[PDB]
């Protein structure tokens, strides 16, 4: 709407802005994360890992 | 006919039951706030 300067998703957090300038909607993604598995053998067969 | 090889019941079970995670369809709010 013409008086919205930023969205929220149904947990209230925010995902959307408008550019103070241009007034474009731009969606905001959040930078990719996850966990890290190591893979391993065991350090009494081999210290090659995945 | 049907892919995966389920069977007709099957198939009406996974329809039925459905996943509605607050979140979008990722291949791999997406992953929400540091949740995984
Ligand atoms: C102020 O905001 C306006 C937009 O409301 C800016 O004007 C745009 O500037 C871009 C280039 O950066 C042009 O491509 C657009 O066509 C312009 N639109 C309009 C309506 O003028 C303006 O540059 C901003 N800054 C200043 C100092 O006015
Ligand atoms: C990974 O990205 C490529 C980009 O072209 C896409 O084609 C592929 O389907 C993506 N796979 C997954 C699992 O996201």
């Amino acid at each position: 709407l013409p008086f919205q300067q930023f969205g929220r998703d149904i947990v209230d957090t925010t995902d959307a802005v408008r550019d103070p300038q241009t007034l474009e909607i731009l969606d905001i993604t959040p930078c990719s994360f996850g966990g890290v598995s190591v893979i391993t053998p065991g350090t009494n067969t081999s210290n090659q890992v995945a | 006919s049907k892919p995966s090889k389920r069977s007709p019941i099957e198939d009406l079970l996974f329809n039925k039951v459905t996943l509605a995670d607050a979140g979008f369809i990722k291949q791999y709010a997406q992953k929400f706030n540091g949740l995984t």
